[PDB]
C-alpha cells in the first residue's frame, strides 16, 4: 500500500492512506530520502490517517511525500552472521563492514512467553565480585538490575561483568546500548576487538552489538532495546543455547517513550511520564526470560534520575528483576568501589536452601553488623568514638573492616585506581567475611582491607604497611 | 570622498534575478509564531523568509497550516503577509573567515567590521559522527587552571560540564581556557593549535561586550569566534545559537583541526526552547519543559567527537555551562546534562566565599578520561596530590598526633596552592613545578597564609633564571631523574632564600 | 568535680534536647508547606498537560 | 513522618561531617598503634 505524509511535528509523523490502512506497529518507508527513514505506526486516528514515530530524523520531510507500507513490523537480520557486527534499530549495519548476509529476518515485536514455558530452577552464577557474590548473588537465567544514579559505576560494573562472565562463557552474547554516550560504544567496540570476543577476520565472534545512542530521535531509542532483545531471543530459541544480554541503560527506553507520548495525544501521568509506563515496560521485560527452550542471563543498567529510587521508572523496574545491586553515591564518595550498597541490594536465590547455610549466615551477619553500624553512627555524632562502650567500638571496627573489604579492584578500572584486577572465588569471599566477623583479624588496621582480593592479600598488605611504617 | 565610492561599489553588484517562488499567507501572527497557509512543499525545519526580509523556520507542519518561528522581531509581520520558502534547511556560514568575528546566532556579523567571507555553509541540524569515526581521547586540553589540569583533567573530544550557581566563577573558567590557548596558537605545530568558539546564550549584550574586550586585551580573538544570542534576541535565536556554534566547530574537527566550543548557558537554551514549544501549542511536560528537552541537548553535545586519523584526526571539545538553583543539582535540566556529559566541574558558593577560588569542588568533580589525556609529569605529580587531598578531606571537619597533624598541614598547603587569579592561566610545566614544590613536603614548614606569596614569587623566579628546565619539562613531557634532581635543588635553594 | 560535671552534663543535654525540639517543630512546619506545594505543583502540571492537548 | 537509623550521616549537614571526622581521627590513631604493634611482632618473631 502507498500513503502520504500529512503532518510532521517533532518526531511524530501523520501519514494518510488512500487504500487500506496498515496495522499498528507496522514499518513504513518514506520515499524520497537519501538515507533510510523508517516510521512505525502507533495509532489509527480515523479518516484513514495513522500516527507514527520516526526511527530517524524527520528533517526534510514534505507534506505529501509518498510512503510505502512494508506489511510487517521492523524485521532485523538474525543469525550467527550478526555476531561481531553492529546494528541500528532497523537492523542495518553501522560498523562500515558491508551488508549482514543472513537468511532469517525476525520482527522486533513478539508476544512474551506463556506461563507454561517458565523455568523454575535457580543456581548461583559466580561473577567474581565480592559484594555481588556475598550479599546479592546472581543466578543463571535470571534478570539482574544495576540501579544507581549518574557517576556511580554502572558502566564500569557492566564492563567488568562482560570481562568476566562473557569472556569465559561458551554461549553467545548480545549488547544493547540504549541511549548511552557514543564514546562508550566506540570504547567497548575497541575493547572487545582487543580482547578477542569480536574477531574482524574469522567467523569466531562471540558478541553481537546493537546501538541506538543518545543522538538518536526518541523513536530509535524506544526500539533499539527491542532489536537487541530480538537478537537475543533468536539465539535463545533456534540456536537452543545459553545467552547473555547486557543492556545499558534500560531507563532510556522509558524516557524515550516519554518524549513522544505528549505528542501522541496522551495525558501525562505521575511525574510527567506516559500513562503507559508500566505496560510499555512490561511488554518488553517479559520477553527477556529463561523459557524451557533456552536461557537468557540479562544484565540491565538502570539510571535512577537524581539518586531517587522512588521515581516511577526505577520503582516499576524493581518488580521485573530477580537480583538487584543498588549502587550508591554515598558509598562511592567514600572510595569504596564498586559502590554496591550492601543493605539496598537483594537476590531471589539468597535463601539458605539455594546457596547454603554458611553462605547465608555470613551474608546475614554482614548485613546485621552494617545496620548496627548505621545505628551507632547517630550516637558517635554527639558523643564521639572515645565514649563508646568497649563492645560498641568492636562493632564499629568490624563494620569498617567489612565496609572496606567489600571494595575490589576491577581489571577494567586499572586506568582509574592504577591497581590490578582481582577475581575472588566464592569460597574465598565467604571465608574472608566469616573470619572478619569471627574476630580473627581485629588487630590489622582498616586500610589493610581496602581494595584487595582475598583476605590473605589484606594480610600481606598489612605486613607491607607495617614494614614501611 | 572614497567613502561614497565604496558605497557605490555595493550597488554596482546587486541581485537582479527574480524567480518564481512558492509562497504562503500569514493566517495569524502573534507572540513570535506565525501560522502560514500555503507552502505546500515546504520541508521540515526549513528556512523561510518574510516580505520584510526577516527569516524564520518552519517548525510545525500541520495539515492545514505551517507553524513558523520568526528569527527576529515580530511587530513587522502582518496578517495576510507573504512567506517565501528559500528551499534550504537552516544553515550557517563556516570557515576560518569567522575567527575573531562576533556573529549572531545565524552567522551575521554583529560588530560591524564588514561581512563574513565564508565560502561554505553547514546545516545546523546535522547528525553526530557514528561509532566508527571516533577514537578514544588521547591529547590533553590545557585549561590553565591548576585545579582543573591536575584533579579533573579534560581531554580533546571530551564533553566537560561546568555546573554551579549564579556568580561562582563559570564564565571565568571558560575565559581562562580560551585565553590559555594563546601560547599554543602562537607556536608553530598545528597539532596543538585549538580554535575556540564561545556561544553566549541569554547574556545581556553588556556582558558579551565585556567578554569580547577582555579577549581582545589578552589578544585572544585571533582564534576565537563569539556567537551571541543575547537576551533581547527572539527565542528562536537563543534556541538555535548552540547549534550554529556547534556547526562552526564541526567544520574545524572535520578538517583535521581542533576546536573548543563553550555553551553558556544551556539552561537558557532550554528556556528558549520551552517558550518556542509552548507558543507552537505543543503540550508541556515536567516543569513545563517539552518532552524533547533531553533530546535537545543530547543531540547537541554528541557532536563533540574525537575523529580518528582516517577522518582527519580533528577533535571538538565542549564545555557546556549549566546554572543550578541554590545548589539543587537534582533539578531537571541539570540532571539531564549531567547524564549526557563526560566529566563535571562542581563550583560551590560555600567554597567561593570560604576563599577557595576557583570554587571547583574537587571532591565531586569527575572526569571519565582521567588517566588518559594528561601529561606524564602532571600524571606523576597530581596523582600524589589527589591522594593527599582525598585523605585530608576525611579528617578536615575538625582542627593532635604528629602523623595526622602533618596530614592536615599537607592538605591545607595543597589547598592554598590550588587557588588562582583571573585571566592568568599557567603553562602546564609551571603548574607541575608549583604542585611538585607543594606536594614534596617543602611548603610544610611555611605558614599557610603565606603560601600564595611563595607561589607567585617562585614562578617569577623560575620563569627567568630556569627557563631551560621548564623548556626541558615541556619538550620531554616528564619529570626525568635529572629534571627531578634539578627541581629538588631549585626548590630547596628558593625556600631558604625567601 | 565529678558531681558538678555530671550535673552540668544533665543540664546541657536538657537544653540541647529542647533546642532540637524547637528546630524539629520549625522544620516540620516547613516540611508540611513543601509537601503541599509539591502536590499542587505536580497536579497543576498534569492539568496543564491535559488541557493543552 | 518518621526517623530512621543512620540518618545523621545521610543528611550530610554539619553533624554528618563532624561525625565522619570524629570517627576517622580515632581509627587513624588506632591503626597507627596496631601497625606499631605489628612491626614489633614482626621483629620479635623473625628469629
Ligand atoms: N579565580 C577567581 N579569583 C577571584 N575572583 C573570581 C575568580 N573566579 C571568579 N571570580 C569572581 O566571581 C565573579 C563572577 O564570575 P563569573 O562571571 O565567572 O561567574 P558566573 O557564574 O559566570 O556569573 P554569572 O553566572 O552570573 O554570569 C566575578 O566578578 C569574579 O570577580
Ligand atoms: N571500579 C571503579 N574503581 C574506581 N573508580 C570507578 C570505578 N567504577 C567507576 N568509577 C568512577 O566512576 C566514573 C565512571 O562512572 P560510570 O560507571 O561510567 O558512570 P555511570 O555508572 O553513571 O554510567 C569514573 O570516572 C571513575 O572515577
Ligand atoms: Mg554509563
Ligand atoms: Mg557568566
Amino acid at each position: 500500500t502507498t500513503g502520504r505524509i500529512v503532518a510532521v511535528i517533532g518526531a511524530v509523523v501523520d501519514v494518510q492512506f488512500d487504500e487500506g490502512l496498515p496495522p499498528i506497529l507496522n514499518a513504513l518507508e518514506v520515499q524520497g530520502r537519501e538515507t533510510r527513514l523508517v516510521l512505525e505506526v502507533a495509532q489509527h486516528l480515523g479518516e484513514s490517517t495513522v500516527r507514527t514515530i520516526a526511527m530517524d530524523g524527520t528533517e526534510g520531510l514534505v507534506r505529501g511525500q509518498k510512503v510505502l507500507d512494508s506489511g510487517a513490523p521492523i524485521r532485523i537480520p538474525v543469525g550467527p552472521e550478526t555476531l561481531g557486527r553492529i546494528m541500528n534499530v532497523i537492523g542495518e549495519p553501522i560498523d562500515e563492514r558491508g551488508p549482514i548476509k543472513t537468511k532469517q529476518f525476525a520482527a522486533i515485536h513478539a508476544e512474551a512467553p506463556e506461563f507454561v514455558e517458565m523455568s523454575v530452577e535457580q543456581e548461583i552464577l559466580v561473577t567474581g565480585i565480592k559484594v555481588v557474590d556475598l550479599l546479592a548473588p546472581y543466578a543463571k537465567g535470571g534478570k539482574i538490575g544495576l540501579f544507581g544514579g549518574a557517576g556511580v559505576g554502572k558502566t564500569v560494573l557492566i564492563m567488568e561483568l562482560i570481562n568476566n562472565v562473557a569472556k569465559a562463557h561458551g554461549g553467545y552474547s548480545v549488547f544493547a546500548g540504549v541511549g548511552e554516550r557514543t564514546r562508550e560504544g566506540n570504547d567497548l567496540y575497541h575493547e572487545m576487538i582487543e580482547s578477542g570476543v569480536i574477531n574482524l577476520k574469522d567467523a569466531t565472534s562471540k558478541v553481537a552489538l546493537v546501538y541506538g545512542q543518545m543522538n538518536e530521535p526518541p523513536g530509535a531509542r524506544a526500539r533499539v532495546a527491542l532489536t537487541g532483545l530480538t537478537v537475543a531471543e533468536y539465539f535463545r530459541d533456534q540456536e537452543g543455547q545459553d545467552v547473555l544480554l547486557f543492556i545499558d541503560n534500560i531507563f532510556r527506553f522509558t524516557q524515550a517513550g516519554s518524549e513522544v507520548s505528549a505528542l501522541l495525544g496522551r495525558i501525562p501521568s505521575a511525574v510527567g511520564y506516559q500513562p503507559t509506563l508500566a505496560t510499555d515496560m512490561g511488554t518488553m521485560q517479559e520477553r527477556i526470560t529463561t523459557t524451557k527452550k533456552g536461557s537468557i542471563t540479562s544484565v540491565q543498567a538502570i539510571y535512577v534520575p537524581a539518586d531517587d529510587l522512588t521515581d516511577p521508572a526505577p520503582a516499576t523496574t524493581f518488580a521485573h528483576l530477580d537480583a538487584t545491586t543498588v549502587l550508591s553515591r554515598a558509598i562511592a564518595e567514600l572510595g569504596i568501589y564498586p559502590a554496591v550498597d550492601p543493605l539496598d541490594s537483594t537476590s531471589r536465590i539468597m535463601d539458605p536452601n539455594i546457596v547454603g547455610s554458611e553462605h547465608y549466615d555470613v551474608a546475614r551477619g554482614v548485613q546485621k553488623i552494617l545496620q548496627d553500624y548505621k545505628s551507632l553512627q547517630d550516637i558517635i555524632a554527639i558523643l564521639g568514638m572515645d565514649e563508646l562502650s568497649e563492645e560498641d567500638k568492636l562493632t564499629v571496627s568490624r563494620a569498617r573492616k567489612i565496609q572496606r573489604f567489600l571494595s575490589q579492584p576491577f581489571q577494567v578500572a586499572e586506568v582509574f585506581t592504577g591497581h590490578l584486577g582481582k577475581l575472588v572465588p566464592l569460597k574465598e569471599t565467604i571465608k574472608g567475611f566469616q573470619q572478619i566477623l569471627a574476630g580473627e583479624y581485629d588487630h590489622l588496621p582498616e586500610q589493610a582491607f581496602y581494595m584487595v582480593g582475598p583476605i590473605e592479600e589484606a594480610v600481606a598488605k598489612a605486613d607491607k604497611l607495617a614494614e614501611e611504617h | 570622498a572614497e567613502v561614497s565610492s565604496i558605497l557605490e561599489e555595493r550597488i554596482l553588484g546587486a541581485d537582479t534575478s527574480v524567480d518564481l517562488e512558492e509562497t504562503g499567507r500569514v493566517l495569524s501572527i502573534g507572540d513570535g509564531i506565525a501560522r502560514v497557509h500555503g507552502l505546500r512543499n515546504v520541508q521540515a525545519e526549513e528556512m523561510v523568509e518574510f516580505s520584510s526580509g526577516l527569516k524564520g523556520m518552519s517548525l510545525n507542519l500541520e495539515p492545514d497550516n505551517v507553524g513558523v518561528v520568526v528569527f527576529g522581531n515580530d511587530k513587522l509581520i502582518k496578517e495576510g503577509d507573504i512567506v517565501k520558502r528559500t528551499g534550504a534547511i537552516v544553515d550557517v556560514p563556516v570557515g576560518e573567515e569567522l575567527l575573531g568575528r562576533v556573529v549572531d546566532a545565524l552567522g551575521n556579523a554583529i560588530d560591524g567590521k564588514g561581512p563574513i567571507g565564508s565560502k561554505a555553509r553547514r546545516r545546523v541540524g546535522l547528525k553526530a559522527p557514528g561509532i566508527i569515526p571516533r577514537i578514544s581521547v588521547r591529547e590533553p586540553m590545557q585549561t590553565g587552571i591548576k585545579a582543573v589540569d591536575s584533579l579533573v583533567p579534560i581531554g580533546r573530544g571530551q564533553r566537560e560540564l561546568i555546573i554551579g550557581d549564579r556568580q561562582t566563577g563559570k564564565t571565568s573558567i571558560a575565559i581562562d581556557t580560551i585565553i590559555n590557548q594563546k601560547r599554543f596558537n602562537d607556536g608553530t605545530d598545528e597539532k596543538k593549535k585549538l580554535y575556540c568558539i564561545y556561544v553566549a546564550i541569554g547574556q545581556k549584550r553588556s556582558t558579551v561586550a565585556q567578554l569580547v574586550k577582555r579577549l581582545t586585551d589578552a589578544d585572544a580573538m585571533k582564534y576565537t569566534i563569539v556567537v551571541s544570542a543575547t537576551a533581547s534576541d527572539a527565542a528562536p535565536l537563543q534556541y538555535l545559537a548552540p547549534y550554529s556554534g556547534c556547526s562552526m566547530g564541526e567544520y574545524f574537527r572535520d578538517n583535521g583541526k581542533h576546536a573548543l566550543i563553550i555553551y553558556d548557558d544551556l539552561s537558557k537554551q532550554a528556556v528558549a526552547y520551552r517558550q518556542m514549544s509552548l507558543l507552537l501549542r505543543r503540550p508541556p511536560g515536567r516543569e513545563a519543559y517539552p518532552g524533547d528537552v533531553f533530546y535537545l541537548h543530547s543531540r547537541l553535545l554528541e557532536r563533540a567527537a574525537k575523529m580518528n586519523d582516517a577522518f582527519g584526526g580533528g577533535s571538538l571539545t565542549a564545555l557546556p555551562v549549566i546554572e543550578t538553583q541554590a545548589g539543587d543539582v537534582s533539578a531537571y535540566i541539570p540532571t539531564n546534562v549531567i547524564s549526557i556529559t563526560d566529566g563535571q566541574i562542581f563550583l560551590e558558593t560555600e567554597l567561593f566565599y570560604k576563599g577557595i577560588r576557583p570554587a571547583i569542588n574537587v571532591g565531586l568533580s569527575v572526569s571519565r578520561v582521567g588517566s588518559a589525556a594528561q601529561t606524564r609529569a602532571m600524571k606523576q605529580v597530581a596523582g600524589t596530590m589527589k591522594l593527599e587531598l582525598a585523605q585530608y578531606r576525611e579528617v578536615a571537619a575538625f582542627a593532635l598526633d604528629a602523623a595526622t597533624q602533618q596530614l592536615l598541614s599537607r592538605g591545607v598547603r595543597l589547598t592554598e596552592l590550588l587557588k588562582q587569579g583571573q585571566y592568568s592561566p599557567m603553562a602546564i610545566e609551571e603548574q607541575v613545578a608549583v604542585i611538585y614544590a607543594g606536594v614534596r613536603g617543602y611548603l610544610d614548614k611555611l605558614e599557610p597564609s603565606k603560601i600564595t606569596k611563595f607561589e607567585n614569587a617562585f614562578l617569577s623566579h623560575v620563569i627567568s633564571q630556569h627557563q631551560a628546565l621548564l623548556g626541558k619539562i615541556r619538550t620531554d613531557g616528564k619529570i626525568s631523574e635529572e629534571s627531578d634532581a634539578k627541581l629538588k635543588e631549585i626548590v630547596t635553594n628558593f625556600l631558604a632564600g625567601f | 568535680s565529678t558531681t558538678s560535671e555530671q550535673s552540668a552534663r544533665m543540664t546541657a543535654m536538657d537544653n540541647a534536647s529542647k533546642n532540637a525540639s524547637e528546630m524539629i517543630d520549625k522544620l516540620t512546619l516547613t516540611f508540611n508547606r513543601t509537601r503541599q506545594a509539591v502536590i499542587t505543583k505536580e497536579l497543576i502540571e498534569i492539568i496543564s498537560g491535559a488541557a493543552a492537548l | 513522618v518518621r526517623s530512621s537509623a543512620g540518618a545523621v550521616r545521610d543528611a550530610g549537614g554539619a553533624f554528618g561531617k563532624r561525625e565522619q571526622a570524629e570517627e576517622e581521627r580515632y581509627f587513624r590513631a588506632r591503626a597507627k598503634e596496631q601497625l606499631a604493634a605489628l612491626k614489633k611482632h614482626h621483629e620479635n618473631e623473625i628469629s
